[PDB]
């Protein structure tokens, strides 16, 4: 029914801790697999933290919050999501100070929020900039995802695709340097070819099919037209259908259907275009004028998809076709091609311009290999987004965790009060990240984690992390495990903000 | 630590659940390894019985109760799709790999350390396979040893010489000048009313539907093959008309006019028959897929034509590439350029049905292997053995290298791994030792099924050492060592190659399983 | 929850572990199948109180009839049943041989597996002993059929086949079956058991039966025509009555005037339809259903010989013999669907009028044994004994070779196989020696069913056979456990009967031994 | 592990008897016949006493146990343990253990 008292906070901890214990071993390159018993007796042997929790049923609402916060991470950053839940579960797993010591959550939350400002400052100290102009460094950075994948045979290809693609979308002139991979980097697959044939189209590719053969097959100077209205007979304000029974009234309603569709098409062809792109559908009578005009018929193109076209070829959006002025012409466009590349038509309006958007062409030998190349390239685009938004990397392999933990432990010495105890407990929670990397490799956890903390005390904290493959210690200057800063800061805030959230819950109430 | 309506195995006992399933599946399939191995029955529940030793059939068609064991069954499907052999030996090595790993995992060893040893033992075992393979030329004497080695594992040691010569000759007819090979060129037919040993080859092709008229020729020693797809039965009016009648007889009178479009096209058939060698000591055959009217059949039958009707898409496909007759979709464009040619064309009468045979062709690029048996399941068992025998001869021809059998490669690779110090990690050799002992399960099981001691057989073949290339195997009749290359036992290079790639990947992934969770089960 | 089930992993199929000896369970199912049919062996076979699927009570001692009604479900036992179905092809006897002998091999194989012999060593030994048996069996051929087509010769050989299926009537049936079989042997290479169609009539007893040519049918001619040689024959399963079209044809009868008119309309329809039969020249028609009284007048009007055969299988014989097919409508005048026959006429035999379809001008090979009996149960059992007798000589159209009976061959063949087993070294001697003891199960059953001590009979046979006194079998007698010469007594089997039975029984047992685990599967 | 594979137990015992005879010969090759002195016996007594104490009475008991045998070991006589009597005393700590040149009476 409901929960109240200390049972709530201790219950939310066991729920969040239980969800993290599932994916404790799903961290690093030597991640362990998980067996998911389907209801029909089947098994899925995935090792992805997002896919595991997505398929698991959870009864506690605290678990739904942990999972729903992880999904929000995937939309922004396709990496480090597993670290959020583990840290959020370890930060909450310290229930000694929470209940056994009878401290109020406001005392704990004030310490967790104080450490978060210190964890953020320490990560910027151990950071390091990157020369984004040199693509060789970004290759080593993007290899964190290409490693242990089938696309390693064309690893450099994936970097040049993702690197150059995000640079086109990056509109730095607006100050904030916003990037939109979902809209301005729309990806579409093309059957045929191989992995090497994968490239980036410098334009906008529409997957519209060819309905008739009377369409422009190859053009050197396209002329694209844009409009939102539909090419059909003007209906009434309501959706009332036209019901007719008298034959004499048919020719009247038919003539009204033909003339208005006729006059609207006559104005579209006055500019001598090569393709009519409309947002809404195009009826059969309207297509009879497009095939007669020897121009391509295109429809069902969204607003943002049309906005990129006007920036590419120089077209102009109009409400209706009747108001089409001479400005709506795609002069300077590269070419218009509706070739059937791999048993599927593809509209290419590429040009020699970068209209703050592009389209990625995924060539491949089969749908299985195409999907493998697809999901592997999206993460590379996001790593390029995170580095280009904030070109600062921090040492990975558990080094940034141990480096930050030493700063809090040394800073807690001057922390007079009861908040020093949970403030230090957050530092010991960061050690769980190398604790799992060492557990997966099989090396002794206590022996290496003890020596690992000693290296950060004496030697510089910017290096001396952990090697997940070998298990021994290694400097991140010698091993390119450097991860972005924006991923770690958002990973650290989301873990503390999530733990602060569940700690603020004291009564699970039902009602609507 | 779990939500309601679910379950979770947190500790390492989840791994023991997967090890127990593989150990159980090992003990099931080990009794059907090799020729002397037993057979397993597949009761479909409806009442159909089926006996077979093919591990792919005992895992794909047989549904497995345990959830974990069904995963390994899907791999046997994947193993059969690449090489078509080794599915049984794949499961036995997986069962022993996980068995040997549990001995060290119980001592506190992590699974990830053992899997890194398998990756090292695989590369060493893969390099040693390159040295043992024999790249000799493939001759009829060699492929017979391959076909016998592949067919004796699926039959009662009586259909060996029967299906061996058929399986070998079927392949040699479809490869010359280093051309790429395709097993789809060989058709597999099944017929009853004869003993199991009545299997033989068919150089031509078998057709289902035969001629239907008393005046037909039972055999045509020569004829031009005319491919067609036009319905010579009663069809609708082909012109813009309808049914303008006043009674039933007037409706029937218009059907005569509707038959004018078909009846005249029958004369066009008779015309080209009389034109293209319609003289004495000659014949003509029509293979029209669609139906033919009884009255129209009377016209062609009296002219000495052996007509056929209501054929399948597969028959017309092979009939075209074999005979060369191009399909005419309308008799208006009838011409002699679309005509083929063939030798003997006859219909062998069985006790119940009949089938048309088009044997004695020059180079049809397609043949047929006619299987004969008394029962239904026996024909299916022989169909599987031929497909496994053809794919075995295919691999030996495509991949010109072959390797010895009878566990001689497994015994040699195991000795090489033991004679291999660590190179990736100190503790990795524990997995290399487990990989070595896992390979020895193959000669161990061959000694069990043959009825000999498991330990005496393996120790004798291991003691064979000399200052020269020496590869001994398990003699199923004697039990003593036996040079598999001398007696004529040869396995493919892709079979042993894919075993190491398939065994290591699955034995690795099953070891990396830390927890077993219910996804709403 | 641990501990798990031993070997049970495939659709819950019970996988008996090594201690449970999964092979032994299949042997027990095949062992139990023999015990049901072991008692039905020989002339002293015990009858079975069989209950048909239609809740009908039939008493018989035929082995094939038992397995048909006994729904065998264990697939290991189905292998022997499928061997018996194969034993029915190429020979019409030896069904109990395949059941009793295969069970003896499986019974003795379990004794070998308990010692520790492998399943493959037992299979290889049986396949070797089967080859030695096929080499020893021609040497046991003592006499053969003289090839004279004489009723005295044929009746002498059929006594052994008819015996063990119907005792007491050994003398009459041997002559009755002989008269029907000798009439076709002149057709060299064309003798068929299918040509001898058995028809049975309720009557006094078996002694009142006789033999006749052509396709005899008990139901007399409904018409008034005696004999006609019209080849145009047409079968109409639809009953002769007032014609109705497949269309609506709604007949509205309101007043007694319209009643008599449409009642007379039925007279015009039957007269018009029966007229169509004579227009084609088909003066012979066979009815599947009833016959209208007015049609009897029209049958005699146009002089059409009308016949009524109510049984469906009686019509199927005509559809497959002469070719006249059974159409669904009322007398379709289709000459294409008509048959051919050289002579057709009614005949009176045993105070019973029967229709006859014979071939006077053509060569002809058709015959019929008109059986008579007071009880349909006992009369139906006599039919099965006729098929075993006719099929015995269908085999003798092949190589005419006979061997002794009464278990004489089984001891002589076991004596010789045991010799090779002693010389042959290795582990094959165990399976070869037990293969010889599997032959002892036949006279052991033949002696047990006669009420005789089994071991006392086998000791006497091995003693006289050691003296070279071949042809010595079991003396069928309730009180006398002695033996006698089977050749002089006239008891002889067929060579191909023992050949195909020993071959299929060995393969049936080997196919069971090769199996070691039965698994269920879902499609 | 091997008996589950169908191996008889008696065969395994024959392997132990062969390895045992080879194992005994290996001791004769690696045994160090070092002359008995104070430093050698200290390492031996330390190796034995450390396995029965808290590593604090080892250095204390080592020199006492070594000198007890040397007090009775002379003239190449067989060492008799009846020559050393063990006496216990309360009212003191554990590390006060030391040797007595002569007897002690209650
Ligand atoms: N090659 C490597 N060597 C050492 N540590 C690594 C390596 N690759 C990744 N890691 C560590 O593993 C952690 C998880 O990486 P990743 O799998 O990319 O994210 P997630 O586990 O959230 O999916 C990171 O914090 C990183 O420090
Ligand atoms: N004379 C023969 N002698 C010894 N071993 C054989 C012989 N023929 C086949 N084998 C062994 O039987 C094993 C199984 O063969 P096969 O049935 O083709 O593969 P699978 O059992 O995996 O389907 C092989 O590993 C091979 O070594
Ligand atoms: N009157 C008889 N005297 C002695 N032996 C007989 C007699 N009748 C049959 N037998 C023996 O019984 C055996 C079985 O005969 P039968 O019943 O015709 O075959 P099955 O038992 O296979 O149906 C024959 O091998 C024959 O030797």
């Amino acid at each position: 029914k409901r929960e109240s008292g200390r049972k709530v906070q201790s219950g939310n901890i066991n729920a969040a801790k239980t969800i993290a214990d599932i994916i404790r071993t799903c961290l690093g390159p030597k991640s362990m697999m998980k067996m998911l018993l389907d209801p029909m007796g089947g098994i899925v042997m995935t090792n992805d933290g997002n896919a595991i929790l997505r398929e698991i049923q959870v009864q506690h609402p605290a678990a739904k919050s942990m999972i729903e916060i992880s999904r929000t991470q995937d939309e922004e950053v396709g990496d480090g999501t597993t670290s959020v839940i583990i840290l959020a579960g370890e930060m909450l797993s310290v229930a000694e100070h929470f209940l056994e010591q009878q401290m109020h959550p406001t005392v704990v939350i004030s310490a967790y929020r104080k450490a978060l400002d210190d964890m953020i400052s320490t990560l910027k100290k151990i950071s390091i900039p990157v020369d984004i102009s040199d693509s060789d460094m970004m290759l080593n950075i993007i290899n964190s995802s290409i490693t242990t994948k089938a696309i390693s045979r064309w690893s450099s290809l994936a970097c040049n695709i993702a690197l150059d693609a995000v640079k086109m979308v990056q509109f730095e002139e607006n100050g904030r340097k916003e990037i939109d991979i979902k809209k301005y980097a729309r990806v579409e697959k093309i059957p045929g070819g191989i992995i090497e044939d994968s490239c980036v189209l410098r334009g906008v590719m529409i997957n519209k099919d060819v309905t008739h053969p009377r369409m422009r097959r190859y053009i050197k100077n396209p002329r694209i037209v844009l409009l939102d209205s539909s090419l059909e007979y003007k209906k009434g304000e309501s959706q009332t259908d036209i019901e007719i029974t008298r034959e004499e009234d048919f020719t009247r309603i038919l003539q009204m259907e033909e003339e208005y569709i006729q006059q609207l098409c006559e104005d579209i062809i006055q500019l001598k275009p090569d393709v009519v792109i409309t947002e809404k559908g195009i009826s059969d009578l309207a297509q009879h004028y497009l095939m007669r005009a020897n121009i391509t018929a295109i429809r069902r193109v969204r607003k943002t998809d049309n906005n990129r076209i006007a920036r590419a070829c120089g077209a102009r959006i109009v409400s209706r076709p009747e108001e089409l002025r001479e400005d709506d012409v795609g002069t300077g466009a590269g070419l218009l091609e509706i070739k059937k590349i791999g048993d599927e038509y593809f509209t290419f309006i590429t040009d020699c311009k970068d209209p703050k958007a592009c389209t990625i062409l995924l060539r491949g030998a089969s749908k299985e290999i195409l999907s493998e190349v697809e999901r592997n390239l999206q993460d590379a685009m996001q790593v390029c987004r995170n580095v280009l938004l904030d070109p600062q990397l921090v040492p990975g392999g558990g080094a940034s965790e141990m480096a930050v933990a030493h700063a809090l432990t040394e800073k807690s010495k001057a922390m007079t009060g009861v908040e020093q105890w949970p403030y230090r407990a957050v530092a010991q929670a960061l050690e769980v990240i190398p604790r799992t990397l060492i557990q997966n490799c099989g090396a002794s956890t206590i022996r290496l984690l003890t020596s690992l903390r000693a290296k950060h005390t004496q030697e510089n904290c910017e290096t001396w992390g952990v090697n997940g493959e070998t298990g021994t210690l290694v400097d991140m200057k010698e091993l390119g495990i450097w991860e972005p800063l924006a991923v770690k800061l958002q990973t650290y805030k989301t873990a503390v903000e999530t733990a602060v959230l569940l700690l603020r819950i004291d009564d699970i109430v039902s009602g609507h | 630590t779990l939500n309601p309506k679910a379950e979770v195995a947190r500790a390492q006992a989840a791994l023991a659940v997967n090890i127990s399933a593989a150990r159980g599946l090992q003990d099931v399939l080990r009794t059907n390894l090799g020729p002397k191995g037993t057979m397993k029955m597949l009761v479909s529940g409806a009442g159909d019985i089926k006996l077979t030793k093919d591990g792919n059939v005992l895992l794909h068609e047989m549904q497995i109760q345990h959830p974990t064991a069904s995963l390994i069954a899907k791999v046997a499907t994947a193993q059969d799709d690449i090489t078509g052999d080794g599915t049984t030996s794949n499961v036995l090595i997986i069962g022993e790999l996980l068995k040997q790993a549990d001995l060290y995992i119980s001592e506190g060893l992590h699974p990830r350390i053992i899997t890194e040893g398998f990756e090292a033992a695989k590369e060493k075992a893969l390099q040693f396979l390159e040295e043992v393979k024999v790249s000799r030329e493939m001759d009829r004497e060699t492929l017979i040893d391959v076909a016998r080695t592949s067919l004796r594992t699926k039959v009662h040691a009586e259909l060996a010489d029967v299906l061996t010569e058929a399986v070998v000759d079927s392949i040699l007819a479809i490869k010359k000048q280093d051309e790429p090979i395709d097993l789809f060129m060989i058709e597999i037919m099944e017929m009853k009313h004869k003993s199991e040993t009545d299997t033989s080859l068919i150089r031509g092709l078998v057709l289902d539907h035969g001629a239907r008229h008393p005046d037909m020729k039972k055999r045509v020693e020569d004829a031009y093959i005319l491919t067609c797809n036009v319905s010579l039965e009663y069809e609708k009016t082909e012109v813009n008309s309808g049914f303008f009648y006043k009674s039933a007889e007037e409706r029937e009178k218009l059907v005569k006019a509707e038959r004018k479009f078909i009846e005249d096209r029958v004369k066009k058939i008779i015309e080209l028959k009389r034109k293209v060698c319609g003289d004495s000591d000659k014949g003509f055959v029509v293979i029209n897929q669609k139906g033919i009217d009884p009255f129209s059949l009377d016209a062609l039958s009296k002219e000495g034509i052996v007509a056929l009707r209501r054929a399948k898409r597969r028959n017309m496909e092979r009939l075209t590439l074999a005979c060369g007759g191009v399909a005419l979709n309308s008799f208006d464009d009838l011409s002699p350029d679309c005509l083929g040619h063939a030798g003997l064309v006859y219909e062998y009468t069985l006790g119940e049905e009949k089938f048309t045979f088009i044997e004695k062709c020059n180079n049809p690029r397609s043949v047929t292997l006619l299987i004969k048996g008394p029962n239904k399941h026996t024909l299916t068992q022989i169909k599987d053995a031929v497909r496994d025998g053809l794919r075995a001869v295919k691999n030996a021809i495509d991949d010109g290298c072959v390797v010895p059998g009878a566990g001689a490669v497994e015994v040699a690779m195991a000795e090489a791994l033991i004679k291999h110090k660590p190179s990736v990690k100190g503790r990795a050799q524990l997995g290399v030792q487990a990989f070595a002992d896992a390979l020895l399960i193959i000669p161990k099981v061959l000694a069990q099924n043959s009825g000999f001691d498991l330990q005496e057989t393996l120790v004798k073949i291991q003691a064979e050492h000399s200052e020269s290339g020496q590869l001994v195997g398990v003699d199923l009749n004697t039990g003593e060592p036996m040079v598999a290359a001398e007696v004529g036992v040869w396995d493919n290079y892709c079979v042993k190659k894919q075993l190491l790639h398939s065994c290591t990947v699955i034995a690795t992934n099953i070891l990396l399983v830390d927890e077993i969770m219910r996804a709403g089960m | 929850k641990a501990p798990g089930f031993a070997q049970m992993l495939k659709e819950g199929a019970k996988h008996f572990s090594g201690l449970e000896e999964a092979v032994y369970r299949n042997i027990q199912a095949c062992k139990e199948l023999a015990q049901t049919t072991r008692t039905a062996y020989g002339p002293n076979g015990m009858n079975k109180m069989v209950i048909n699927h239609l809740e009908k009570l039939f008493v018989t001692n035929d082995a094939a009839t038992i397995l048909r009604e006994l729904e065998v479900q264990h697939p290991a036992a189905k292998m022997i049943v499928m061997a018996s179905h194969m034993q029915e092809q190429e020979v019409g006897d030896g069904t109990n041989f395949v059941l009793v002998f295969a069970g003896a091999l499986l019974e003795l194989a379990e004794e070998l597996l308990r010692i520790g012999l492998s399943v493959s060593e037992v299979i290889e030994g049986y396949e070797i002993a089967c080859r030695k048996a096929h080499e020893i069996l021609p040497n046991l051929v003592c006499c053969s059929a003289k090839n004279l087509r004489d009723i005295d010769e044929v009746s002498s050989l059929l006594r052994t086949s008819i015996m063990s299926k119907q005792y007491g009537n050994e003398v009459f049936l041997a002559k009755l079956i002989a008269q029907a079989c000798v009439s076709i042997f002149p057709d060299s290479g064309h003798f068929n058991v299918d040509n001898i169609r058995v028809c049975k009539i309720l009557g006094s007893g078996i002694s009142s039966s006789s033999v006749l040519h052509g396709m005899v049918f008990k139901k007399e001619t409904e018409g008034d025509v005696t004999s006609v040689k019209d080849a145009k024959i047409a079968v109409y399963s639809c009953p002769f009555d007032g014609m109705i079209t497949e269309t609506k044809g709604t007949v509205l009868i309101k007043t007694a005037e319209e009643l008599m008119n449409f009642s007379k309309g039925e007279e015009n329809l039957m007269d018009a339809q029966v007229k169509a039969i004579a227009d084609t020249g088909a003066n012979v028609v066979v009815t599947g259903g009833k016959v209208a009284d007015m049609a009897l007048h029209y049958a005699n009007k146009y002089n059409i010989m009308l016949v009524r055969l109510n049984s469906k299988w009686d019509l199927r014989r005509l559809c497959k013999t002469v070719g006249a097919t059974a159409l669904p409508r009322l007398t379709p005048p289709v000459l294409e669907e008509m048959g051919h026959c050289d002579s057709v006429y009614l005949s009176e035999v045993g105070d019973t009028q029967v229709v006859v379809f014979k071939h006077e001008k053509e060569d002809g090979a058709i015959s019929t044994i008109v059986l008579r009996g007071s009880t349909d149960n006992l009369m139906d059992d006599i039919e099965r004994a006729v098929d075993d007798g006719v099929n015995t000589f269908k085999v003798l159209t092949r190589d005419k070779r006979l061997v002794p009976g009464g278990g004489a061959t089984e001891i002589e063949l076991a004596k010789q196989i045991t010799s090779y087993g002693e010389t042959c070294p290795g582990l094959e001697q165990y399976a070869i020696k037990k293969f010889a003891e599997a032959f002892e199960a036949i006279p052991r059953a033949l002696a047990e069913n006669s009420g005789v001590k089994a071991n006392e009979v086998i000791s006497k046979l091995y003693a006289v056979h050691q003296e070279g006194n071949k042809n010595v079998g079991l003396d069928i007698e309730a009180e006398v456990p002695a033996v006698k010469d089977m050749l002089e007594a006239g008891i002889l089997d067929t060579y191909l009967g023992k050949y195909w039975a020993i071959k299929l029984a060995t393969n049936a047992a080997v196919t069971v031994l090769r199996v070691d685990q039965i698994i269920m599967a879902k499609p």
